[PDB]
């Protein structure tokens, strides 16, 4: 149920019809590695089998070596976050004495357990791979002696397996200093993360979103790698909290609407600024300038707060009434009539301008329609391709209705002897304070020009008494006797 | 304008029953999410269930789980924890808190931003 | 064959001698791995080979259940695309009733093959990987009775090597939301996208730039998961068209400009904003703004019409005349002279402003030449770094000669007292127009205080009649007695 | 020790306490991998170890092939580099006739070695892997004659183990267009890289900064892909060298300061646009606006000077006094007072304006301050989280005392009636200007309105003479009746 | 101002020549790709042969390599689809279709802006 | 206004001692690396000793490690290259050169921005 509306006036366009689910909060979860503290491995063998057990045993030793040295258009507006500052808190408290052993004996007789840090938070905690078991029970009864109790080629393989995961994880914190994103099948399986999911403290709605969209979880994870100590490998993943689920969300497209003056440069421009994704959230609008920071799946809209502004609902209103009183619609001004066209989501916005040769086709006619200058727009239905000048842009060919809502272009209720054109960071009240200012000094200096001329110069200055006589000054002696 | 009024408490049987109202005034629940929490003689306070203000999910924690639900009453504007098959374990002063969506970070007495005064529940035999 | 002009009139330069490779379209293909559909695995086996085959085979099992979830300076001048918007098509049309037997039917007795979609498109499809055949054929035997045949070790090590694709293709679309790129060797190997190539309806020119760039192609290229459905996984690939090859490129380089009086609040700058990839393109020019979306492979230049702007081919005229009059060169003015520099393709660009120490430097001799303030340009033959304050910059060693075109910085034709310093977006003709309209407001104005005093004031107003006298009014009672 | 101030008058905060590691330049090293010249594959063979190793030997064939055919807010006022310049030169030079020879001879009987090339260049040269003896050496029996004298599948897995890094190196390479960044520890493994660095042309300080910070070092660095000849695989690892180390370092946090009247079209705003890494270097400062190019480990900050402005080292008088004469300290203006945070190194800074709700949390308490309208700062202490609208900001909590600097709010010092309000690329000194200019053009066109308002119109145009009474014109007969006699 | 005309159809014999004829007229060659179309009854149309405008590069699908060449002649404005050896599954109608090569997207009836009205080919014994 | 003016060459015997001065005039030590080069005749001229103008820090290529140390004296503004137990292969040209920190790249020939020109030793 996904509609579109086109304004004529202002160029643009606004899709409607999506759910939100937007990135609240943070949930840190402690995953942990059960190590093995294993320093020579005394053999003398040369057994092939012994031997690939003696060079794989070296990458878990230099694993933990190399792990160990690791541990010791309006988006301006936006603010400045700590994307890590929970995560990264969390951690911080891990290094503390004690808290190791705390998490190392909650997961003694279960490999998932809930633990209340020295802090007071608690977090969950996860063994996902026991490697201490393994070598312990395994591997360090046949290196036990120099006589080497040679394992079976199959045994060996087998830790080539579980060592593996070890490896990897290592792999990708050693290249991004300690923190990943998104978060890998490496740091944690799909069940893992599903079984996360499920002990998180959320709501069912929240634990249905986030299992049935696991991938975008990844993608808004981190993974930050913190200790080892005493035998344990932990690193914090940091975890969306969704609390904002299926308000209302719509997208603004906006593109240049300039005149189409014959004359080259002769031309004025606008185009609406604020365009990005909105969401209805508290009784106010979340606005995300930076469209390309939300990934959309099918009808919901996956966003981050950090990445909004929070404004008064009544900035809907630039889409009904730009020139409104109740809210200051963000524009910018140009005189660069260079021709493009926005993809929305139900159709193509199309701003021809000047010489450009500018199309839409189907597949099966070839062109079909060619705009005339000015900005206009076309829907999917029917239409395959846009071409505007040398660039093909595909159309999304998702099914929906379309509105397309005539009105004057509004860049022609304006002056260009008296137009800023060179705003970028302006809005609609700002180019009218402007235009207002060029306009009273142009009023009241030619009305004062005016009415100059219709002033008496100044008589002469020699001495002598003037009056005013047929509108030249005479002297007061000619009228009297002389007297 | 905010404020959280916690009522119910009182000596309740073990295996008894017993059901806590928290009135919200100030704000609107749609916008929010309603939690009881509670805290235990010398012990730390921990959440016991949380519902969302606009869709009415619900989370309760693996301990009460079966045994205690959420309710809430549009027209009233009230939010319930009815308390089944209590258990002395649940002597505890039972609080009421909230967190704007906007700032959802789970149902943690971290994680909240206005709380009540608490009311006291006394799983006991004389 | 590279060669550059520096022009010192507008502190800018051009590198030309390159050649176009424009992706101009998209192009479909289905690649598919026949799965395995295996319920359970049937043995109380505890040896260690048919245990590793256990895990290994969990793997692969874990592997399609995942896949399954997973299914369910003037840039700001650009317009917006949905850059998979064509694959993303196809991948629909392949969710509908009937048409997976479509491809299944047709890849029956070949692994490459065309196939009409329901809605007429003609794509080509690709058996890339049997894994229903391996395991039917190779573990079949060993998974399916009580009694269970229970072989050597070298069949686990083989298992390994046919899964890993599967596995390494899994995984990559697990941490990108089903869509990736560039499209790696695990999603398309480097003969499989070589065939598709071959067999793709392009021209010969087409096949040969493809075939000898490949590495490019799969950076231009997408990687969709599509569909798991009756054993077979599907992902489309959308390579890239490139219907514009071999027309000339050339590369503007522009660094600021500004006035270098002694007073430093006396300062004021412009710049060139029109910096970017330039290509001629069927009458026009395809500009290129952000020249990071652009790859340079030798003297060959790949980009993407989508990241381009269509220009009059006037707008070369910037080049040899700024104040041209059939083409408003863009612009962006200030006052802050800070120093930088803008290393090209066959020298360096340096703007040495204020009291920063600006040098370069040879390889054996050291310091070579010191920067006076203004806009400036060394070549790259005989020079290999340049220092600007504390930023050292290495410079391109590639052969080409240079032009050092003299001419008389234009910051210096205006007057500093009507010259616009905050314009951001602009260019010569809007700064033209403000100042004069900035003239003609002062013209005007002091036209206006002109007229103060010459004309006469109200004389008093208590009951006495005056007259003029020296410039002043005078009782007229002085003059009767 | 870090420590951070905030200045309540610009609505700005400055961390410090912070030590400088600054990328000053490129040393280029050589890994090399020797390769065997394996043409066809002589084998009738359908043994399943045999088998194993045609699969895994078409891999490393087809690994050569495939490299073989790849090598047929302020940030906008920086300048442009070629950030492989160095590494591309070093790897053109290697393409010159003679020149892999140089390398190859070299490298025989030991794995590390200097060479100095054509263009007098002295490089360190690394043989990281050597395929070229252990296939001629090992697998060579089975595969160089038809008859095929069979193999072993330890020797297989060992075979594996060796081949795989070629594979991924390739891989990396495929996917990277021959260039990648940051060198991974299969193009350089964290005992190879050691090793490298310690054998380096540099001083011992720099060699420990680089060893306690592989891992930055990694992501600083470049692999080039360069050439395939003569059984020689060679890539051109382009590594970071720290010429400025230890120097003081500070971050600048900065947020818009506006004026607070009640009416949202009334308000006018001011934000110091100069926010970035500042870091003491060589006499002056080198300013990195986008801090999103530096990375910090602790109280180590490691930039890159290729993302840096060189200032005179005045530009700290911007946060002492904004007004100050020795430096123009960079604004933009703007009516849009719209709310938001920065969260700085030891707190935050909240810009809370209209009618948006801001407020500061504690883990325990939960809110504990309501935000008024105006530019605030709360410190980390005592205090876990921000809200601002819709957002909710987590504060670092990083040990170390801050300091409020108490001052009006310099925007309150304009009227707002000849503010330039359009000013994105602006500062205090051309805002001043446009000021002064404004403030001058109501001096004069006041005084033009009060002369002109004063002047009397034409007196009547008939044979009469006039002088001036009461604010009007009266015939002067009238004013003669007496001079006879 | 854009138009395309087809000519040179008629009744062949198998194995025997035919030389179609496409005149462009309102743009020029040199920025376009063209192609040759053909439309066997109740079949889809499918491609059948592109030229590059600029170039004079070539694209022949499989069936008709060899038997199929495409020319342009630059002084005369005109592109030609020559065929020899014509067999009775080439009787066809076929269209002349063109797309500027900044939009190019392959030799695909789908990836075509301009249309001919076609000529039809029949081989007949 | 910048020079470097090298001293102290002269005849020496195998096994003696020597040390050479580099006097800087024109700029400060603090903000620059002062580096210790020589080029034997018909060789290729090759690294000796750096230190770091800020921390004093040091580095000696292996040949010469142990044998050559450099220091520098703040209040004479100079820096000197001690060489102990000099041998006659270490005959050369020895140049005195400099690089600012700011633009640093390694104790190498091709990484300098000023150079003396230079004082013989002979052993
Ligand atoms: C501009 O002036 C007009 C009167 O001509 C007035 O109605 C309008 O409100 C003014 N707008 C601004 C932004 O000052
Ligand atoms: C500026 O004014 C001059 C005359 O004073 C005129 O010749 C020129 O065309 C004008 N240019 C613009 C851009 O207004
Ligand atoms: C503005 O004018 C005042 C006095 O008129 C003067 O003191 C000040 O320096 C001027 N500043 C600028 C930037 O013109």
């Amino acid at each position: 149920n996904i509609t579109e509306e086109f304004y004529q006036s202002t160029c643009s366009a606004v899709s409607k019809g999506y759910l939100s689910a937007l990135r609240t909060g943070w949930y840190t979860s402690v995953i942990t590695i059960e190590l093995s503290n294993i320093k020579e491995n005394k053999c003398n063998g040369t057994d092939a089998k012994v031997k690939l057990i003696k060079q794989e045993l070296d990458k878990y030793k230099n694993a933990v070596t190399e792990l160990q040295l690791l541990m010791q258009f309006l988006g301006f507006l936006l603010g400045v976050g700590s994307a890590i500052a929970s995560g990264v808190a969390v951690c911080k408290v891990l290094h503390l004495e004690g808290e190791v052993n705390k998490i190392k004996s909650a997961l003694l007789s279960t490999n998932k357990a809930v633990v209340s840090l020295s802090n007071g938070v608690s977090v969950l905690t996860f063994k996902v791979l026991d490697l201490k078991n393994y070598i312990d029970k395994q591997l360090l009864p046949i290196l036990n002696k120099q006589s080497c109790s040679i394992s079976n080629i199959e045994t060996v393989i087998e830790f080539q397996q579980k060592n593996n995961r070890l490896l990897e994880i290592t792999r990708e914190f050693s290249v991004n200093a300690g923190v990943t994103t998104p978060v890998s099948t490496y740091m944690l399986t799909n069940s893992e993360l599903l079984s996360l999911i499920n002990d998180m403290p959320i709501t069912n709605d929240q634990k249905k979103l986030m299992s049935n969209n696991v991938q975008i979880v990844r993608q808004q994870s981190y993974s930050i790698m913190c200790i080892i100590k005493e035998e344990v490998l932990a690193y914090v993943v940091q975890l969306p909290l969704y609390g904002v689920i299926d308000t209302p969300c719509w997208k603004l497209h906006t593109s240049p609407l300039c005149t189409t003056n014959t004359k080259e440069g002769s031309n004025i421009c606008l185009t609406r600024t604020d365009r990005g994704w909105y969401c209805d959230n508290a009784g106010s609008v979340s606005f995300f300038p930076q469209a390309e920071t939300c990934k959309v799946q099918s009808n919901r809209v996956f966003c981050d707060t950090m990445n909004s502004l929070t404004l008064p609902s009544e900035v809907n209103l630039c889409n009904v009434d730009i020139f409104n009183p109740k809210y200051d619609c963000k524009i910018m001004t140009s005189k660069t009539d260079v021709s493009s066209s926005v993809i929305t989501s139900l159709g193509a916005i199309v701003s021809c301008y000047g010489k450009t040769k500018c199309t839409a086709s189907n597949k099966n006619r070839g062109i079909i329609k060619t705009f005339s200058n000015g900005c206009d727009y076309v829907s999917n239905k029917g239409v395959d391709t846009v071409s505007v000048g040398n660039t093909l842009y595909y159309v999304n060919k998702q099914e929906g209705k379309s509105l397309y809502v005539k009105g004057e272009p509004i860049i022609n209720f304006y002056d260009p002897l008296v137009f800023p054109s060179d705003e970028f960071d302006a809005s609609i009240s700002q180019v009218n304070e402007k235009i207002n200012q060029s306009l009273a000094f142009i009023r009241k200096s030619d009305e004062l020009l005016s009415a100059i001329g219709g002033y008496i110069p100044e008589a002469p200055r020699d001495g002598q008494a003037y009056v005013r006589k047929d509108g030249e000054w005479v002297l007061l002696s000619t009228f009297l006797g002389g007297l | 304008q905010v404020q959280l009024q916690e009522s119910g408490g009182g000596l309740v049987q073990p295996g008894g029953s017993l059901r806590l109202s928290c009135a919200a005034s100030g704000f609107t629940l749609d916008y929010y999410y309603i939690g009881w929490f509670r805290q235990a003689p010398g012990k730390e306070r921990e959440a016991v269930s949380c519902i969302s203000g606009s869709s009415g999910s619900t989370y309760y924690p693996d301990s009460v789980k079966g045994r205690f639900t959420i309710s809430r009453d549009n027209a009233k504007n009230t939010v319930y924890l009815q308390m089944n098959s209590l258990k002395p374990e649940d002597t505890a002063v039972y609080y009421c808190a909230t967190i704007r969506s906007s700032s959802w970070g789970g149902c943690v007495h971290y994680g909240m931003d206005y709380w009540g005064k608490g009311t006291q529940v006394t799983v006991s035999s004389h």
